[PDB]
């Protein structure tokens, strides 16, 4: 029995599943920070579920098999090309930004669905909130135009006006010279090309436009590189604080039912990510769209519904 | 016409008892076959919308659609035939009971009827 | 009549259950077989009709049209095989489905014992043609062309439905046999005048009558080759068939009602023939030639004499075949040049001699060279019009001379002279195109041996 | 090879089946218009010793 | 997702179809016989 | 809202409509209208936002004024004859007042101004309910008293509604306003045959309800409320666009589709009563509805509009919820012309 | 003006493909030589051999349901009878005047 109005009528109430431990948590840090390690540690000590940061092919891992699809069939963008040529003429930068924002929206919806369906909390990297820091840095560096950030703002408003902000935001603070040293030690040739101005703009955006705004509706734990090495103090701070200022205490069973209906049916989650506004960086011609869609339909288990593909090996098709 | 106010008519009967005196439609009636075709088209469209193999996704579901359409069409045909029978019966009864309004026209032969001839030139 | 209708319906499941690479072969083979079955209908009697059932009948006016309709589908498939090469299997199947549905609607239209059924199918033919024009069309004006084609026809034919329901309410029947046997004269009254107009205008707009012919050049130029073939061959003859069927109840009102339309057609044949002289597009020239021929057919139907009717039937069949062949030749040139302009590709006889022979034969047949059936219809209609009035001969002769002029102009401009130097992608003509032209042209020269088969019921 | 070419060539039988079905339906519909068989004043004929209907 | 042929729903669908067909045939036979009885044919 | 409350409110709306349909006392009909109005507002305001609130208050004002006029007509009828039964109206003035009240409830011209804005304000489900179910009660009341209506006023408002719908649909890019103007035109078609035959009215109502259900369910399936948003539907679900194009052709009255049935039968019935001019004008005006249906079809399925990059994620997901009877509604609104003589069932 | 001067991501217009290049003896029906050859064979056979010939012969030998020679024989026997009996061939009135009842004018 899939969740719906009938399930809510009969037995399904998700308020009873909350055990003070749900506490959706998001960790934010500058490129090449220790946040991924820190976020993973928090999930293991609190017993929550960890969500690796959503990349280009995050949506590929949740549909069909977990294997990613071709770049032209999924994302039509690459981060390496952005690092090599941030001012590429084919508008790759804003396409990358928009695809990553949509991936983050889908991941946030999945995490909310898991939390509302099981009660077990989740831990996230950079979410739909604070995703705008890369947009701001890219605009200030001249990589994208102003119409791109207007489109991003419209999509972000229409999409994020429908979800609950995280209970606790955890920030790991690392100086720019140290993070550049970490980039040099990393060894990735494409990551070597990141300029200091880009990182400084990123950093300026996080403190200036994100920390105070989440301080007014969430709980902030600003941490440095040294004091984030030990996760015991981080966890202790996590239990010590009590959330009483956000919208979460104001929710009830009916709002939870509405949000649970919203988080499932991902087509409704991603509805406003394809609004009919035509920017050359993301708009696609009819012929290319038709060709790419026909190629996608020719993927092995993608022509029909998940349970109706004989090529994969689905049987009893004539009676499903 | 308007038969809503017709005398001795039950308020919510689909088929009155006097309708059973008429020959029922045959099971091979072309209208019944068209209703079955409609049900088959509904099944095909249902398969296509759900993104399933259109011809051979659900045989039980298509069979159910066809059977339901045939059943309802049979009953609808019965009611339609009964209504047309009532119309004809009332027509003939009224013509019988009002001879002065429907006189017998004096039969006339063309050899003694003068019709104007219009040449085509 | 169902022995033709049922196989045409079964063409659809056969097409949709065919292999991805066997749709064209199966469709062509079964369409040709259906056409062979249609040949049996030609045997006709000098008496009333071939009354198969209460729903359908056949006549020596409907039989040649049905045979032409059944014969046209394999040719349309052959023509469409080329430009739909890079199309998905589902969309090709949809195109074949549209063609089959159009054939089925035309077949049921031409038998049509009852007039409301005739109207319903005569309007049902409008949808597949519109989809073909506005979906598989190359240019951006296909949408406007489809809008024109839809709205001209619907504005013309909406009063016809009111006229038909009024006629059935008054008379009591719309079966053509009862209508013919119980016909009564129309008194010269304003209500009768407007009933005549409502009965006539729907078929006039689809002929097309001069001044109401604007939709035809747009629809013919913007349609794909199969759409142009069917529009020029069969869809134009629906108006003539309807007028021939419906002028039985319009007497004696037609004697004076016909003058505005007779004058319009007699001057419009000259106008459109002269327009053909100054045209930069092959398709537009062929469309305007079709307009001239159909205007002369309108004159024939309005004169309403036995020779007029025989000539009109013969000219309808001959024009359908000739216009289809001309459109196919133009499409063969276009698929090589991609321009659709007369003056671009020149001197093609040097590069393609057999296609030049096809061009010459098609132009000679359009020129109405004896003893082709084109001239048979032309001469019968000319004689009937001369009996109607001796002064029509001037206009008829002017039309004949201008017709020969632009036909040979179209032949000379494209086939003769010096080849264009910078055009080097003119490949040898394929066997498919040559077979298409042969199957267009041979039936004409075979029919000229038995003209009584296309002379209609008044033979 | 039978049972394999049938799966690809089964479609060919459909148009022909339609033709024979249409002929059967034409005869069946003809069967319902016998109200004047051997009753026309022009072809009013006395039956043969082994004739039940003038035409079928 | 990952589902086996739901035998309960298939069984109910087939049973409904068969029941409807049998009931329709019985209704037609009863109508024919009762029509004949009213008009005294057989 | 709570699903229990929503189900109770929907049942209350339906029970008010049934109370109007089954009662023989004027006071009970008025009570049914009041109950329907009372339970309708939260359904329209289900998704709370300023637009829905504005639409709900406009609808409430219009329906309250109509109900007051209907009550006044009932009281005048009682004054001039001590009768409560819904029958011959017994008074010329009372009949005029009642006809205007029922036209205001139905949205017939010149009382059409509220329909497009109320439809635009509310969601697609509330629009479906408002444009389908909220026509049964006033039309049934009009049918019960069809022998009392002055033909001039009924025909005038019917022709006005047809003209207004045809002209106002040409100017719209929002799909909900297009559907509202289509509803106004179809109402005008329905009420032009009440003086002559109510069976034709009911047949037209059934056909229009089926077509409108199919169209609204298709629009809900492909969640678009603007022309450009619907222009993106081909890149994900082309079958939906093709079905929508066929349904749009049916809604334009093009034979041999199902939508040709009501206009054909109404024209034939009106011609039986020696009325010729009005059916001709009505068909000429319905050409405009067909024109904007064709424009929508051009923008939707017959051409391919540009798409966006983020549709690639939508390619990977399937609709969680499937609407039952969508296939049946499409077939019924497309392929029921051969079953036309079934209308003798007094549908 | 840092705009890319590109309106949208569009595939380039493909170049037309020659059927003769990859397959001489191409017959212009299909890109696959076997399906191409069989399409040519079925088209040529079923059109020219079957329809254009057999149907033409069938139409040539259609029985006289239009009744032309029957009319010739009827006319021949009538003219033989009338010339011999002195009757003046064809008669002006199609129907005998004895059976028409004209309406008396009395003007
Ligand atoms: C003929 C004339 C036809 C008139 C026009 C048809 C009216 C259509 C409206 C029907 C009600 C709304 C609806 O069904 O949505 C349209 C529906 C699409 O549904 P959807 O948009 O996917 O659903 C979203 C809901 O709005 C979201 O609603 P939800 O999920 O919150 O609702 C929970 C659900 C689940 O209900 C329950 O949990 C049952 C609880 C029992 C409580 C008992 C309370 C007793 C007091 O209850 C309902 O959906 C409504 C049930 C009402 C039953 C009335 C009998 O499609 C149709 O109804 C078309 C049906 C065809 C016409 C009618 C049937 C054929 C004739
Ligand atoms: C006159 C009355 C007589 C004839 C009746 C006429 C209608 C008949 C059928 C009515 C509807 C029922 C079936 C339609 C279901 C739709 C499914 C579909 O799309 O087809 C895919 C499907 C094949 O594709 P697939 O591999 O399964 O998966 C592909 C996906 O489905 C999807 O593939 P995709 O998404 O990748 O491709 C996208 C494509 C796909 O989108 C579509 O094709 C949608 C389908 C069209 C809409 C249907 C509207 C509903 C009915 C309206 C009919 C209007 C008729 C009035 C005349 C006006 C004409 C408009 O859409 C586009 O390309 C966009 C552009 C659209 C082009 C212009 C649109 C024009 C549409 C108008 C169609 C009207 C005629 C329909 C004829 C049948 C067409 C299938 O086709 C079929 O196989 C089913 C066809 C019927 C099966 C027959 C099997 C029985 C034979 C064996 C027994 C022998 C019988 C005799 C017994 C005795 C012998 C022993
Ligand atoms: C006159 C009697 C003839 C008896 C012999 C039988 C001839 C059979 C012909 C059958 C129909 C022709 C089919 C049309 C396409 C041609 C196929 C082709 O490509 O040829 C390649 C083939 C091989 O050459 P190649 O080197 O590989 O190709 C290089 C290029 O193609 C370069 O090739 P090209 O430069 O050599 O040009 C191709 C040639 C072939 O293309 C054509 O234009 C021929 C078609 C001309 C007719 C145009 C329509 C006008 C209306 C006529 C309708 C009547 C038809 C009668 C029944 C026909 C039965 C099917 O064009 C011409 O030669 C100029 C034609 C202008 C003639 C104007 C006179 C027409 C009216 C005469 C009255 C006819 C009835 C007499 C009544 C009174 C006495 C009893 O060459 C030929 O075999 C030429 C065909 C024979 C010439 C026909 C001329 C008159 C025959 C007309 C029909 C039969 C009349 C029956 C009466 C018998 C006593
Ligand atoms: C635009 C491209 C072409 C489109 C198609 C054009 C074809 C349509 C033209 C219609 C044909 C003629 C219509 C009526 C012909 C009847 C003869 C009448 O007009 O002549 C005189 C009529 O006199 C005057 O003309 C009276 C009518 C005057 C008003 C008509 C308007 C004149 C111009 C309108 C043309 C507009 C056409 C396009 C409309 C959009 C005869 O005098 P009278 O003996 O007393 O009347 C005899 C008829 N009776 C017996 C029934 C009484
Ligand atoms: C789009 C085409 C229409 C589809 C309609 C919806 C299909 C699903 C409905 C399922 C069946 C509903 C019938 C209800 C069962 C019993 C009905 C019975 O009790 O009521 C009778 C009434 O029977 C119904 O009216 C008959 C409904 C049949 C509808 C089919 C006609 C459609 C027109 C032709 C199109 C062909 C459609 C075929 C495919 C469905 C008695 O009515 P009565 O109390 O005395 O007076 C009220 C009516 N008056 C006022 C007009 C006189
Ligand atoms: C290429 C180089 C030359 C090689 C060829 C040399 C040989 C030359 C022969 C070619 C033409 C020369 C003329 C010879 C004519 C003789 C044949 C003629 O006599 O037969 C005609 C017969 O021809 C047919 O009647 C006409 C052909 C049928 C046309 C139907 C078209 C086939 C269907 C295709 C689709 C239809 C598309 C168009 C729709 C209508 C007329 O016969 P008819 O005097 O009368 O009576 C027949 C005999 N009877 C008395 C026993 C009855
Ligand atoms: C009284 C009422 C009579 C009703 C007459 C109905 C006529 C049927 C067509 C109505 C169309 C009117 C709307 C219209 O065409 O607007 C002009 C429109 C604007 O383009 P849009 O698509 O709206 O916008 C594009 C930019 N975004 O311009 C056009 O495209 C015109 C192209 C279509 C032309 C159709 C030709 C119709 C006329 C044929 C003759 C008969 C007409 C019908 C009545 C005739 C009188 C008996
Ligand atoms: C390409 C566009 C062409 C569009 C068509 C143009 C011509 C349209 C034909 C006229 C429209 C009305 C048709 C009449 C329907 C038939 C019914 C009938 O004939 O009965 C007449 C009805 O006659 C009428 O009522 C006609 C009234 C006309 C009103 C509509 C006017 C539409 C435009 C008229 C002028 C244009 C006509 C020619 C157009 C030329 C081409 C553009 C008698 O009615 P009764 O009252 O029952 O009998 C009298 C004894 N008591
Ligand atoms: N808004 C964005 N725009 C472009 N690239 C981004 C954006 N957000 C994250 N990334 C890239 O995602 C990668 C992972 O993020 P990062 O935290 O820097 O490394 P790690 O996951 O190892 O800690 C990095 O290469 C980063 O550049």
């Amino acid at each position: 029995l899939q969740y719906g109005p009938l399930a809510f009528v009969l037995g399904e109430r998700t308020t009873r599943k909350l055990t003070e431990t749900s506490k959706v948590i998001t960790v934010d840090g500058n490129i090449c920070s220790g946040k991924g390690r820190l976020a993973r540690e928090i999930a293991e000590k609190l017993g929550l579920r960890h969500f690796p940061e959503a990349g280009i092919h995050y949506a590929d891992s949740t549909t069909g098999d977990g294997k990613p699809l071709d770049v032209q069939l999924s994302g039509n963008c690459s981060l390496e090309k952005f690092y090599d040529d941030p001012k590429s003429n084919d508008g790759n930068s804003y396409r990358l930004q928009s695809w990553l924002y949509a991936s983050r929206l889908l991941q946030y919806a999945d995490a909310l669905e898991h939390l509302l369906s099981t009660g077990q909390g989740v831990v996230l990297e950079r979410s739909i909130y604070s995703d705008f820091v890369f947009l701001e840095a890219m605009y200030r560096q001249g990589f994208i135009r102003k119409q791109c950030v207007e489109h991003y703002n419209e999509v972000k408003k229409v999409t994020a006006c429908e979800y609950l902000p995280p209970h606790v935001v955890v920030y790991v603070d690392v100086p720019v010279p140290e993070i550049q040293s970490r980039i040099q030690k990393k060894g990735n040739p494409h990551e070597m090309k990141i300029t200091a101005a880009y990182l400084q703009d990123i950093e300026n955006a996080y403190k200036k436009t994100f920390l105070p705004e989440m301080s007014e509706k969430c709980e902030v734990l600003q941490y440095s590189a040294r004091e984030a090495e030990d996760a015991e103090k981080v966890v202790e701070d996590i239990e010590y604080l009590k959330c009483d200022k956000g919208p979460w205490p104001d929710q009830d069973d009916r709002t939870f039912h509405r949000l649970r209906m919203l988080v499932q049916n991902k087509l409704e989650v991603l509805n406003y990510t394809t609004i009919p506004v035509y920017l050359p960086e993301i708009t696609i011609g009819a012929h290319q769209s038709d060709r790419v869609f026909q190629k996608f339909t020719e993927l092995p288990g993608r022509k029909y519904s998940p349970g109706y593909n004989e090529d994969v090996g689905d049987k009893w098709i004539w009676l499903k | 016409t308007m038969m809503s106010g017709r005398p001795g008519r039950v308020p919510l009967q689909f088929l009155p008892n006097e309708a059973r005196s008429l020959p029922p439609p045959k099971l091979t009636d072309p209208r019944l076959v068209y209703m079955g075709f409609l049900g088959y088209c509904s099944g095909l469209i249902d398969n296509a919308i759900r993104r399933r193999p259109v011809v051979s996704a659900g045989l039980h579901r298509q069979l159910l659609y066809v059977t339901s359409f045939v059943f309802f069409g049979y009953y609808l045909l019965k009611r339609q035939d009964y209504m047309y029978a009532l119309r004809d019966h009332d027509m003939f009864a009224y013509v019988k009971s009002h001879p002065e309004d429907f006189p017998e026209k004096d039969k006339k032969t063309y050899g003694e009827i003068l019709e104007e001839f219009h040449p085509v030139r | 009549m169902l022995k033709i209708i049922i196989p045409t319906t079964m063409l659809l499941p056969m097409t949709w259950m065919s292999k991805h690479n066997m749709i064209w072969i199966n469709a062509t083979v079964h369409s040709l077989l259906i056409s062979l079955i249609s040949l049996s209908l030609l045997n006709q009697l000098g008496e009333n009709s071939l009354n198969f059932s209460l729903t359908f009948f056949s006549d020596s006016l409907s039989a040649p049209l049905l045979v032409l309709t059944t014969w046209l589908l394999p040719l349309m498939l052959m023509a469409s095989q080329s430009h739909l090469s890079k199309e998905t299997t589902t969309r090709k199947k949809l195109y074949i489905t549209m063609l089959i549905l159009l054939q089925l609607f035309l077949i049921m239209t031409f038998t049509a014992t009852e007039l409301i059924l005739f109207y319903i199918l005569f309007e049902a033919t409008l949808v597949p043609t519109l989809i073909i024009i506005t979906r598989w069309g190359n240019q951006t004006e296909r949408l406007n062309a489809g809008l024109y084609f839809l709205f001209y026809t619907l504005a013309g034919s909406l009063p016809l439905l009111v006229a038909l329901v009024y006629i059935q309410n008054t008379t009591g029947s719309l079966n053509f046999l009862i209508i013919h046997y119980w016909s009564h004269p129309l008194s010269n009254s304003w209500s009768n005048i407007f009933m005549w107009l409502a009965c006539i205008m729907a078929f006039m707009v689809k002929m097309p009558l001069y001044g109401l012919h604007l939709w035809l050049p747009k629809a013919h130029v913007e349609a794909p080759i199969a759409g142009s073939m069917v529009l020029a061959a069969v869809l134009l003859k629906l108006g003539g068939y309807g007028m021939m069927r419906i002028t039985t109840i319009l007497n004696p009102l037609t004697n004076y009602m016909a003058y505005p339309f007779l004058m319009l057609s007699m001057w419009g044949m000259i106008m459109t023939s002269s327009i053909c002289l100054r045209q930069t597009d092959l398709k537009s020239l062929i469309a305007y030639s079709s307009v001239s021929h159909m205007a002369l057919v309108i004159v024939a139907i309005m004169i309403q004499t036995p020779w007029s009717f025989m000539g009109a039937t013969a000219l309808m069949i001959a024009h359908g075949l000739t216009s289809s062949m001309l459109f196919c030749l133009a499409n063969t040139n276009y698929e090589r040049v991609h321009s659709r302009t007369m003056i671009l590709a020149r001197g093609l006889q040097t590069l393609l001699p057999l296609m030049a022979t096809w061009w010459l034969v098609a132009s000679l047949t359009n020129l109405a060279l004896p003893p082709s059936i084109n001239l048979i219809g032309e001469l019968f209609i000319i004689t009937a019009s001369f009996s109607w009035s001796n002064i029509t001969i001037i206009l008829m002769g002017m039309n004949m001379m201008i017709t020969a002029l632009y036909s040979l102009y179209m032949l000379i401009t494209t086939q003769r002279g010096k080849y264009t130097h910078h055009i080097n992608n003119i490949k040898p003509s394929f066997t498919r195109e040559n077979a298409l032209m042969a199957l267009h042209i041979l039936p004409l020269l075979l029919l000229t041996l038995n003209p009584k088969m296309i002379l209609g019921p008044l033979y | 090879n039978v049972l394999q070419i049938v799966r690809d060539h089964w479609v060919h039988i459909l148009v022909p089946v339609g033709f024979v079905f249409g002929c059967y339906l034409d005869r069946r519909s003809d069967e319902k218009l016998t109200a004047f068989r051997n009753k026309s004043l022009l072809f009013k004929r006395e039956l043969r010793p082994n004739e039940e209907v003038t035409w079928k | 997702p990952h589902g086996s042929p739901d035998w309960l729903k298939v069984g109910l669908t087939l049973g409904t179809s068969v029941f409807l067909w049998i009931y329709l045939i019985k209704q037609h036979k009863e109508d024919v016989l009762e029509y004949k009885r009213r008009n005294g044919l057989e | 809202m709570n699903p229990i409350i929503y189900t109770t409110l929907i049942m209350t709306v339906m029970s008010g409509t049934m109370l109007v349909m089954i009662s023989s006392h004027w006071l009970l009909i008025w009570i049914g209208f009041e109950m329907n109005l009372l339970a309708m507002i939260p359904v329209l305001m289900k998704n709370f936002n300023p637009r829905a609130t504005e639409a709900a208050t406009k609808y409430f004002l219009t329906q309250a004024t109509a109900s007051m006029m209907l009550m006044m007509a009932i009281i005048i009828n009682l004054l001039y004859s001590g009768q409560w039964t819904i029958t011959k109206m017994f008074n010329p003035v009372a009949m005029t007042m009642m006809t205007m009240a029922l036209a205001m409830k139905l949205g017939l011209s010149p009382f059409h101004f509220w329909v497009p804005e109320v439809t635009q304000g509310i969601s697609l489900q509330a629009g479906l309910l408002l444009l389908t179910w909220q026509k049964l009660a006033p039309l049934s009341v009009l049918c019960q008293i069809s022998q009392s209506i002055n033909p001039n006023l009924m025909l005038t408002m019917a022709m006005l509604s047809i003209l207004i719908g045809g002209w106002g649909g040409l100017n719209q890019t929002q799909l909900r306003k297009i559907m509202a103007y289509s509803s106004i035109a179809h109402m005008g078609w329905m009420t032009a045959v009440l003086p002559y035959n109510t069976t034709m009215t009911i047949l037209n109502l059934l056909i229009y309800i089926t077509m409108t259900l199919a169209m609204f369910m298709l629009l809900i399936h492909s969640s678009a409320t603007t022309t450009l948003s619907l222009s993106h539907t081909w890149n994900k679900m082309p079958v939906i666009t093709s079905l929508m194009m066929v349904t749009l052709l049916s809604m334009g009255g093009l034979p041999p589709l199902s939508g040709f049935m009501p206009k054909w039968m109404i024209i034939q019935e009106m011609t039986k009563n020696e009325s010729i001019i009005m059916p001709t004008l009505m068909a000429m005006t319905a050409l405009l509805n067909l024109y904007f249906y064709m424009r929508l079809a051009y923008s939707s399925s017959l051409t391919m509009f540009p798409s966006t990059n983020n549709m690639k994620m939508k390619w990977q997901f399937e609709h969680t919820k499937q609407m039952k009877l969508l296939p049946t509604m499409i077939v019924l609104s497309t392929l029921v012309l051969p079953m036309t003589p079934a209308l003798s069932s007094l549908n | 003006p840092p705009e890319p001067t590109i309106r949208l991501q569009e595939d380039p217009d493909p170049e037309d493909e020659n059927l003769y290049e990859k397959n001489p003896d191409s017959h212009g029906y299909d890109k696959d030589p076997i399906v191409d050859l069989w399409n040519m064979r079925v088209v040529f056979f079923f059109g020219f051999s079957i329809v254009l010939v057999l149907g033409s012969t069938f139409v040539a030998y259609l029985p006289d349901y239009r009744m032309q020679e029957w009319a010739r024989r009827e006319a021949e026997r009538l003219v033989k009878y009338r010339e011999a009996n002195g009757l003046p061939l064809m008669e002006s009135n199609c129907f005998d005047p004895n059976k028409i009842q004209l309406p008396e004018d009395e003007d």
